[PDB]
């Protein structure tokens, strides 16, 4: 096992590749504390269950198998070659490879894409995954109901013939093969198309097939026979067989890891306290450790819709009464608390820049003398009442910490925990939960759904996406037309160092407005047996990429 | 997407 033989070194699979080979053979042992959320590729949301796709599913594009920044970049996976843009960023073409075949040995053609695009539109039968693409492709003077609902194609995708889609889409969008690499745009050809049911049977374009999955205990993946090396630039398919043992206690599941009775943990959370103490402090443990950023963020959000929030003042306050240590170590510091931060965007990202509007003074406590000044502003000179809604755990801890930061400029803080479940959907996530119980803070985490600006910050700030029955991601509710017009610009720019400036800008703006506090980019600790090999942390996902690994003979 | 999470 792992704790008697030495490894590559901590860190040596963040920006590099652990333990290269070709060698084909084995069964790689994955573990998981959570069963997939489903093995519909267009119902998926999980970044776990995403990288267990790209065994079990080609698509247009795709991440290349690359430790550095170029695993950033979609690139030609069922196509020939990147999506070729014209209309100013609204028409996109793709030519599909020719003569690909489904784990069933029928062929892959342009239909079976623009059927798996069509499927995302019926969100009453195959809820769960991204939507980014209906508001790209639906005219809102025709809506398209889904192929259930009717059998005439959407109008905004042409298949011209077998090997050619195009997608004309209502707006510009730089961002559109990280779109068609998502797994929601993963070919689903109608014939084999179960609509509900098609989890319990997909069809696989991917190196590898589901052989049996028993929910809540196992997957098993094989070969799928059809699939064809040549055709493939991205997947080594270097093990014979995946099986996925579910449903482990999560300190149980790095226990058996550590030991060796699993290979790597697919689900990719890190490990849990006990065993990140175990690994961190142990010569040998740490050698087979990563420690990289996970790429979610860490935050508070300020609603301007709950007084006094509403001023300006009032949010600058809390920006300079945060005491960013106390913060950082709620959330596991002194050691292992993330990387502190100043500003929203992750390193991954081109635009990501210096930006401190709110410092906390030279320890990064609090600079209390500009939170009381930012107060008098406000006309709130010895404070205020609020609340903060957070959920049980972590979030809480957190919490509490800004409890006690902000306690120390006179606001007093009551803390409101909101349903688990359904934090993300209905508490935190639902403007009218927010105003009924007065969250004028809220503490969340956020990871983009796409490596990009878009991706990260859109969600977060873009007024056009606040989600006013639940799933909103757009806490504050911003609706800057300034923001929103330079969100716009990106989108129709085509140099990405012009799109990058203008990204620094929105985000500046974002910062000006002072809504959201930023707290810490999330870090996770891997831990990766020896055997394994081809291991390497996915830029794009902050987990390894697992279809890349392989077993020593 | 929300992170993952007696």
């Amino acid at each position: 096992p792992a704790p008697t033989t030495a490894g590559a070194g901590w860190d040596a699979g963040v920006g590099a590749l652990v333990n290269p080979s070709r060698r084909r053979g084995g069964t790689l042992r994955l573990v998981s504390s959570a069963d997939v959320d489903s093995l519909d590729p267009a119902r998926t949301y999980y970044v776990w269950v995403w990288l267990l796709q790209r065994l079990l599913n080609r698509t247009l594009m795709a991440y290349p198998t690359d430790p550095g920044p170029a695993g950033l970049v979609p690139a030609p996976d069922l196509a020939e070659g990147p999506g070729e843009v014209s209309d100013g960023g609204r028409t996109w073409t793709y030519r599909l490879r020719r003569g690909l075949r489904y784990d069933d040995g029928t062929p892959i053609t342009s239909d079976d894409v623009r059927h798996a695009v069509q499927r995302v539109f019926a969100q009453d039968v195959l809820p769960g995954g991204p939507t980014y693409l209906i508001p790209l492709l639906d005219d809102p003077e025709r809506p398209y109901p889904g192929p259930y609902r009717t059998d005439e194609p959407l109008r905004s995708v042409l298949t011209p013939d077998e090997h050619t889609i195009v997608f004309r889409l209502t707006r510009p969008f730089s961002d559109f093969d990280h779109l068609m690499a998502q797994p929601c745009a993963a070919p689903v050809p109608r014939r084999s198309d179960t609509g509900a049911d098609y989890g319990r049977d997909p069809r696989s374009s991917g190196p590898y097939r589901v052989a049996r999955h028993e929910p809540d205990t196992l997957l098993h993946l094989e070969r799928n026979p059809h699939w064809d090396r040549a055709t493939d630039p991205i997947r080594p398919a270097l093990p014979d067989r995946v099986e996925l043992t579910i449903g482990l206690d999560v300190d149980v599941l790095d226990a058996r890891l550590i030991a060796g009775e699993f290979d790597i943990n697919l689900e990719g959370r890190g490990l849990q306290h006990a065993a990140q103490r175990r690994a961190t402090a142990d010569e040998v443990l740490r050698s087979h450790t990563d420690n990289p950023r996970t790429s979610f963020l860490h935050f508070v959000a300020m609603q301007p819709h709950i007084p006094p929030f509403d001023n300006v003042h009032v949010r600058r306050a809390v920006q300079y009464a945060a005491d960013k240590i106390l913060l950082q170590d709620a959330r596991g510091g002194p050691v292992n608390g993330g990387d502190l931060t100043t500003a929203l965007f992750p390193p991954t990202l081109p635009a990501h820049q210096d930006l401190d509007l709110y410092p906390t003074g030279p320890d990064l406590r609090g600079d209390l003398d500009a939170a009381r000044a930012e107060l008098a502003a406000a006309g709130l000179p010895d404070g205020f009442r609020a609340v903060i809604g957070t959920q049980r755990g972590k979030f809480r801890l957190v919490a509490d910490a800004v409890v006690e930061s902000l306690a120390r400029v006179g606001i007093e803080l009551t803390v409101k925990e909101l349903d688990v479940a359904t934090y993300f959907s209905l508490g935190a996530g639902h403007p009218e939960t927010v105003r009924e119980h007065g969250l004028g803070l809220l503490v969340t985490d956020w990871g983009a759904d796409f490596p990009t600006e878009y991706g990260f910050l859109a969600p977060l700030v873009d007024g056009r996406q606040i989600k006013r029955n639940g799933g909103n991601w757009n806490l504050p509710e911003l609706d800057d037309p300034e923001v929103n017009a330079l969100i716009d610009e990106t989108l129709h720019t085509t140099d990405p160092a012009a799109r990058a400036e203008l990204w620094r800008a929105v985000e500046r703006r974002v910062m000006e407005h002072a809504v959201l506090l930023p707290l810490v980019h999330d870090k996770t600790l891997h831990f990766r047996n020896p055997w394994v090999t081809n291991v390497y942390v996915h830029p794009a996902f902050g987990l390894y990429d697992i279809q890349a690994m392989g077993l020593a003979e | 997407r929300p992170p993952g999470f007696r």
